[PDB]
């Protein structure tokens, strides 16, 4: 059907301006309101604003007006939102609802605003050399740092591991980001096995293979 | 003028 | 609120303006005649009726359109009537439920002569409406203008009578035989009526209608009518009496007439309007 | 605006008990027409939120009979018959009465499991990375229950709180349980100029800290 | 000109239905809207519905929804309206009226219907006197009991109207589906005994 | 619904005087308020739609005036004519909703009541009743209260109350009360009182 779908992901610098849009509307019937929802990375959700696309009625969240403009085409059937002056506080995930008590929801769309360009990651392995620091298992993993922008996939041994592989979610720093990851191996320490984490950044367009 | 007759003939 | 055609079709809103085509069905009555009657051809109805409810009033300003736009009466509005075109707001509907309910409207014309009415074709605009929807949650105030066409071809009463048809056409044998007319009148209440006929005279007297056939036409021959032996000339007035609800026979009949002198054959052919009159 | 408030922050339950989460009002949240427009919602991990009750009791077209909602005035609470896997994930309550409109904190109803500790280890700075300048200390606590950790950090045995970072991975689904990671970012003259480091992670397991450490420069 | 005429009182057991129609006249039936009304024992006004006689749309009162049902007759140009389940509840005056500009510009007289599962019971008619003498010098008050008589209505009279214009004739109260009357006449204190005060009960639904 | 609301339910006048009816809806209602008439006897008739425009064939002297949730009906001078009741309506929305209704009375001297009590006829005790009547005459203003006692207690029960409407000739009130027995009760207890407050 004429369903909700949004825009895909945008990134902008700090000031800027940016809109957003989804894909559904009806001048038929007065009921088919569009709700638009900030939720932040960790946190909550926030309700912006709606607008009826049928009559151009708007509501408002004081704490947006100054943001937030809110507009809808009759003939494309497309709602969007207009966020002006954007901050790092703006980067979310921003959803649009249907109906008065919003019954159906769209996608979702993120936004990352940040002042940094694209920057291949560093691979440093995490190679344990005392035994104690486990116990007759051990750990490996591998760090990365200082890539932008997400996602970063790491597999080990191009996907020959799968048991006990813990990959971190990412962490930014003075926008760049960090992330690390972990696996178990059954007591096989170097070099009587050869693990090797492989990392892809499909952002900078780089595919390396480090070993431990 | 709220009806019109048109009447046919021939001779 | 959303609302939909008799046929399913939706009726779009908030657009520069909506063309609703509708079915009439116009008959006359005491004190205002009928146009068309709105509540078998819409229907709308609310998608949410747990949580809101619909309002919808008739703006000021709504009125006739197109050849009747000059036109008066009274519409019918939610067990009430009131004049038409509007000159206040009336009172609102209600929608709160999911299913399908006629919108309560209908349109009466004022008489203003002795039987005559405007023709409708398909397709032409009868009147627009002014439509303004609020709600009991939100404060919005929404106004929007549906435009009524006519999807039949009809003629609307503009009188207090009406006639069995607007157009007669009757075929006279060949010269000299004769045929009636058959013409009814009846009216809503008791009337005194008269009839004159009309059209181009070619004769002292004025009884005898000029020959319009266009092709291969017959000279020195026209039309002449006569009720009951009696021979009517135009723009005289002939009279009726006491008519009432049951239909009344104008007993016309068509005759060949010779005027000028010599008679050539061909065809015969002529456009006799009738009128009426109150007494 | 009004604020809302859920409570718990987090309720743990097994497959088939009975689950409850409240949702308190700082003022009545009546509408002028006497609708009280009270919203439960649901985000699954990696989706949208989705409706559940849309008055207060009213279920929505297609919610199963496992939610129930009720309440009236300022306390408002859902119900869920029997626990499923489906139903994992974060409550939301939602006041539609007075604008602005305003969301609950948030009710993460996750699985119940018994206690584990963590399998602690350490790692130290890459010889490659301080190649480069840089120097990262890397600490691994895996596969521990319940959710909540402390963990800290001392070099040459004196604490130290600068240059750290957290990250913590969802519920494993697998296990029930919960892993993490801190990574202690140094310059390599600071790096070099101490001899020792030390991670210590603190579990509700356990009376004493889980403390780990390592001799500088292993390979 | 305009008027409307109702159909007389009707009288029904409870549980049973009724149907009341109401004769316009003096105006184009089908082009207004005609509403019915009820008036209960405390005077007070009711809204039950309207019908469209063009078409027989209705539109009906939630309180009387499930209850009440209206029809037209265009030929005769008559309304109906019908009334099932009777309870005691229903007994009321329910009229019939035109509506124009949102007005109800034009009433019908109004059906009077009762709903009691009683029956035809003549009156018991029982003399009242003041006891051991007249109290007051100038004035003397007497009166009449009439007491467990069904249906309505009853008449009073004193000495056929000769001792009238003190005369105070109270309204019937109903007691137990059966109702009860009272009624008192002033004479002055010399004319009694002295004179023949004496009242006349009728009632003409059981011909006494 | 709308709730209207009609300020007072009685409403005391004098021929000549000038009075006002007010009218208040629980919300607003374009101008569209009507004011009806109630006769005595039952009939009914409109006086005033819309607010302000009287009905063809009323009174001169009624006229209406208004605005959202606030109307009201003035009569220029009474005439024995207008003693009766009226109501407010609303048709601004379904279901129409009436008024509770105010009814008129001519303004008199003060008077007490007259009273008078008669003790069960001896036909009525012959049948095994027993019914005690009390008569309150001509008394102004209209509203009053009554007490029955028996061997100085007070009875409540198996009393029955009428009143008489407003008399035409004295502008007078009247009422009667009847309290009923079983012969067996009546006869063991010896005082009957009707206490007119």
């Amino acid at each position: 059907q004429v369903q909700l779908q949004q825009s895909g992901a945008e990134l902008a610098t700090p000031g800027a301006s940016v809109k957003m849009s989804c894909k559904a509307s009806g001048y038929t019937s007065t009921n088919y309101w569009i709700h638009w929802v900030k939720q932040r990375p960790g946190q909550g959700l926030e309700w912006i604003g709606y607008i009826n696309p049928t009559s151009g009625y708007t509501e408002y969240n004081q704490n947006f007006k100054d943001k937030a403009t809110l507009t809808a085409d009759k003939s494309s059937s497309t709602a969007y939102m207009q966020l002006t002056s954007l901050t790092s506080e703006d980067s979310a995930v921003y959803y649009c609802a249907r109906g008065v008590i919003r019954d159906f929801w769209g996608q979702g769309t993120t936004l990352t605003v940040s002042s940094a360009k694209t920057t291949p990651p560093s691979v440093y392995p995490l190679a344990p050399g005392s035994a104690a620091q486990t116990n007759s298992m051990v750990t490996l993993g591998c760090l990365v740092k200082g890539y932008f922008p997400e996602p970063v996939t790491v597999t080990w041994n191009s996907g020959s591991l799968s048991s006990g592989v813990h990959t971190f979610p990412a962490v930014l720093q003075s926008d760049l980001y960090t992330l690390s990851s972990s696996v178990t191996v059954p007591s096989s320490p170097r070099p009587s096995e050869t693990v090797t984490c492989n990392v892809a950044h499909p952002a900078s367009s780089t595919k390396v293979d480090k070993k431990i | 003028a709220d009806v019109t007759i048109t009447v046919n003939g021939k001779v | 609120f959303a609302c939909k055609t008799a046929n399913g079709t939706a009726i779009p809103i908030g657009g520069g303006s909506a063309n609703v085509y509708v079915n009439l069905a116009p008959v006359v009555n005491v004190g205002q005649n009928l146009v068309v009657d709105l509540s078998t051809q819409i229907f709308c109805h609310n998608d949410y009726p747990e949580t809101i409810t619909d309002y919808v009033t008739l703006q000021r300003g709504s009125a006739y359109g197109g050849v009747l736009s000059n036109f008066s009466g009274t519409v019918k509005y939610s067990g009430s009537s009131y004049p038409f075109p509007t000159t206040s707001e009336t009172p609102r509907v209600v929608y709160n439920s999911r299913t399908d309910k006629p919108w309560p409207v209908a349109l009466y014309l004022t008489p203003v002569s002795s039987a005559g009415g405007v023709a409708i074709k398909a397709g032409s605009l009868i009147a627009v409406l002014i439509l303004r929807q609020t709600n009991n949650y939100n404060s919005d105030d929404f106004q929007f203008v549906w435009n009524i066409y006519a999807n039949n071809d009809v003629v609307v009463p503009t009188g207090g009578c009406d006639v069995s048809a607007r157009d007669v056409t009757v075929t006279l044998p060949d010269y000299p035989g004769s045929v009636p007319i058959p013409l009814t009148v009846y009216c809503a209440k008791s009337q005194n009526l008269g009839y004159y006929l009309s059209g181009t005279t070619a004769d002292a007297g004025n009884s005898i209608f000029t020959n319009t056939a266009s092709f291969s036409p017959a000279q020195g021959v026209g039309v002449q009518l006569t009720r009951n032996g009696t021979i009517i000339p135009a723009n005289n007035t002939v009279s009726l009496g006491a008519v009432g609800t049951s239909a009344v026979s104008l007993g016309l009949t068509a005759n060949y007439a010779r005027t000028g002198g010599q008679v050539t054959a061909g065809n015969v052919q002529s456009i006799i309007g009738v009128t009426f009159v109150y007494q | 605006e009004l604020v809302m408030t859920q409570t718990p922050l987090s309720l743990p339950v097994s497959l088939g008990d009975q689950a409850s989460i409240s949702c308190r009002s700082s003022q009545n949240i009546v509408h002028n027409n006497g609708n009280t427009y009270l919203e439960w919602y649901l985000q699954s991990p990696g989706q949208s939120p989705k409706l559940l009750i849309y008055k207060v009791s009213n279920r929505f077209s297609g919610v199963p009979d496992r939610f129930s909602g009720s309440g009236s005035g300022t306390d408002f609470t859902l119900k869920i018959s029997r626990v499923e896997a489906e139903d994992l994930g974060v409550y939301y309550c939602f006041q539609g009465s007075h604008v602005p409109f305003t969301f609950g904190s948030g009710t993460k109803l996750e699985i119940k499991r018994a206690d584990a500790a963590p399998t602690v280890s350490i790692f130290p700075p890459s010889s490659e990375q301080l190649t480069s300048g840089g120097a990262s200390v890397v600490c691994f606590l895996n596969n521990f229950y319940p959710k909540d950790i402390n963990v800290k950090w001392k070099i040459d045995g004196s604490e130290r709180q600068n240059g750290v970072l957290n990250s913590w991975t969802d519920q494993d689904s697998k296990d029930s349980t919960y892993s993490m990671s801190s990574t202690l970012t140094l310059t390599k003259d600071e790096y070099e100029r101490h001899n020792s480091y030390t991670c210590e992670a603190t579990h509700k397991t356990s009376t004493s800290p889980i403390v780990k450490s390592f001799n500088r420069n292993e390979c």
